RNA sequence: GUCAACCGAGCGUUGAUCCGAGGAUGUCCGAAUGGGGAAACCCGGCACGAGUGAUGUCGUGUCACCAGGCGCUGAAUAUAUAGGCGUCUGGGGGGAACGCGGGGAAGUGAAACAUCUCAGUACCCGUAGGAAGAGAAAACAAAAUGUGAUUCCGUGAGUAGUGGCGAGCGAAAGCGGAGGAUGGCUAAACCGUAUGCAUGUGAUACCGGGUAGGGGUUGUGUGUGCGGGGUUGUGGGACCUAUCUUUCCGGCUCUACCUGGCUGGAGGGCAGUGAGAAAAUGUUGUGGUUAGCGGAAAUGGCUUGGGAUGGCCUGCCGUAGACGGUGAGAGCCCGGUACGUGAAAACCCGACGUCUGUCUUGAUGGUGUUCCCGAGUAGCAGCGGGCCCGUGGAAUCUGCUGUGAAUCUGCCGGGACCACCCGGUAAGCCUGAAUACUUCCCAGUGACCGAUAGCGGAUUAGUACCGUGAGGGAAUGGUGAAAAGUACCCCG
RNA sequence: UGCAUCCGGUGAAGCCGCCGAGUGAUCGAGUGGUGGAGGGUGUGGGAGUGAGAAUGCAGGCAUGAGUAGCGAUUAGGCAAGUGAGAACCUUGCCCGCCGAAAGACCAAGGGUUCCUGGGCCAGGCCAGUCCGCCCAGGGUGAGUCGGGACCUAAGGCGAGGCCG
RNA sequence: CAUAUAUCCUGAGAGGUGAUGCAUAGCCGAGUGAGGCGAAUUCGGUGAUCCUAUGCUGCCGAGAAAAGCCUCUAGCGAGGAC
């Protein structure tokens, strides 16, 4: 739920900064949604994980 | 024993026959040391090298 | 090419007080290749001496560990096959007593 | 072969032992891969052989998983997909350092400590290479008519700055050098063609003119693939349209005929294992590496001595007086050195050709407009990273979540921002030399150690030994010139 | 260690003495003995350059000291032998101890300790002719026993796979 | 149709066989010890924590799996079974 099967997005790593400026490690996870990909318009759906960026760009077809 | 030059003209059958011939001698030699009645130690060395010579000649003809 | 020969299996006889006693009852004991099996020697010995073999018994011997100055050396392990000839009983003269 | 000899046996001028190069054999474990397993030991299938009166038995092959091609097959289910088969090519593991991209502490300093430092260090992960990374301006610069890809050294500079402005941290511009390739190729707009999905007023439409024939270069669309076309910042390029124009032939530009283009086949250049395409093939080079060989001159005299290489005195070589050895300090005794010579074969560098590709069906310079110039990208916003810069007025670079443009009077940079000016032309990709390293191999060097030193290891060395395991981990060199290592007798 | 000089198998360094010397660290190219192969001096250069102590490290050796101990709750004795050597070895005859063991057979564990011949500087808490010690040779025989080739439990590994 | 000590299965043990063999108390010379011969072997008493017994009888705390053996067809079959 952090690596897209199409674009290979990865979770960015960073430091959460508090009011007292205490740096604590954390990650920025991609918005990766479960999608039923229809590779061929015939209509056999396969289950994959695709980032919300790839859905918007139309890289996966839900037919 | 036998120089490779003369071994490189026997047909395949003669080499194989010579090969089982020598293994008779090697087996006989091995029993004589265990009994203890054989004096010429180096006879073992010549026989073992003789077998290797025949194998090499046979192996060359399979590819060379 | 590789040519097999039953004389590969049988290395040499073993000479000892026990072994000579067994010969009197027509039982010969050899030192064989460590990876042979009772059926293989029985076939091999029949082919070599052209005699009828009744049964074969084999045992594994662990080499003695002899102390030396440089270190603790260990001799070679071996397998012994104690083969009993059948009633036809052609004495093996090549054994050389 | 050796510690390391003693016995028994043999080889060698018909060339042994030795040294170099290429082959053959290479049990079993190990990524271990037929199945299994407590690594080096148990059990097999299939085919071909060998062997018994036949089962038993023995050899030679072959049988793991995954990925990618390729051919057959296509479940529930109809198209078809998953999946199943058969077959070809690949992976998997190891390695001392150096590279690149990720993850990332604490002791410690701050005379406490959380921001900060230690430090993007130690360690971990994924990955190559002989080097890697970076690289051909959406760059610096500051009005100079300047530089002109990257990388790596020296300066700039412990400065400008940054910092509980505490401890500390710390650039760049410019200038001087190393290397030379300021190198290359694409995508778009247009054409031609092959298609796949549609459709067709299925006709007056598809080709430049004219003559005519025709009803499909489908009439029209579109997407994909492939050949031309183009690679640019004084914007460039497509279309359009004027001037000159360095081989022959053929078929196409719906068709045949006179005019403009497309493509094939023969002269001529131009390049090639390269970044600019790739696989080979010969010939050659006293070119190189992997064994070696030659190589001058004192048995000199006298004295000390067990021994001369010591002392004294005579010669001699020297392109050789480097270094070792030989009974004590040796250029002339030995191995060698100076200086020459040596390759059957294998490998490596070149070079000349077969061979491969490209230009010639082509170029040169001119005029005024429409189309193109890399999209979920740039920009903006929220939360972070990192830059001298700790969020600050915070530019440039970058990650995640939203929002989300233009195609040249366009877009981005010139430290918030705005206007003017200047530079450049992002969202495509390759690129040697300068540079870092040494597991290993060859030749050397030391105002380095000389046995409690130097490697932990001059000797059984990661051995003995300790621990269940990760792991910890020692001590021991010297007779003499030669073994001539005390025959024989006496006490025991 | 640069450079310049002198000594040395007719005997250097090192070590042990005698006789002396300097205001100190120290000196002796003054000399005897041991020794067997390198040393001294002048002037420069560079130091892993001076230990009495860190409950400092490694090796050797003292004091305690010929002292404590010699590892149960059973117990030995005599005759003979071998032997250079005998309380401890062998043989015989007595005595005693265990006898749900201190007897007999295994699994795990060990790995040649088992038997024969030989040895008595090392070890045995003494000596030892003996030995679980040292050396050489020998020994382990399965269709039916405990296992594999037959089967599963807990559990481990795990084609594809899901998750990360 | 059956309640039979009917029938069948299981099964300690007694009995025969294995056994004219083996072995033993002892007897001989012989001596490291080799060798030879070798008698009687009935009745009871006691008696198990072992066998019948994975049984039987009670109880609640409700007491491994698979191969194996048997059977059934599906399926192979002109040879096959004893």
């Amino acid at each position: 739920a952090a690596v897209c099967d199409i674009c290979g997005k990865g979770p960015g790593f960073g430091k959460s900064v508090s009011h007292s400026h205490r740096r604590t490690s954390r990650r920025w996870n991609p918005n990766i949604q479960p999608v039923r990909a229809v590779t061929r318009p015939g209509g056999n759906k396969q289950r994959i994980n695709a980032c919300t960026s790839c859905i918007k760009a139309g890289k996966v077809s839900r037919a | 024993g036998t120089t490779p030059g003369e071994l490189r003209e026997l047909t395949d059958d003669e080499l194989k026959d010579k090969l089982r011939e020598s293994k008779e001698e090697l087996f006989n030699l091995r029993f004589q040391m265990a009994t203890g009645q054989l004096s010429n130690n180096r006879r073992l060395r010549t026989v073992r090298q003789e077998i290797a010579r025949v194998y090499t000649v046979l192996r060359e003809r399979e590819l060379g | 090419a590789t040519i097999t020969d039953p004389r590969d299996i049988i290395l040499a006889p073993v000479i000892s007080e026990k072994s000579y006693g067994l010969i009197e009852d027509n039982v010969y004991t050899f030192v064989v290749h460590p990876d042979s099996n009772k059926t293989q020697i029985k076939i091999a010995i029949e082919k070599i001496f052209d005699v009828k073999v009744d049964s074969v018994n084999t045992a594994n011997r662990q080499g003695k560990r002899k102390r030396t100055r440089t270190g603790f050396g260990k001799r070679k392990s071996t397998k012994r096959a104690i083969v009993k000839l059948a009633a036809g009983s052609k004495p093996i003269d090549l054994f050389g007593a």
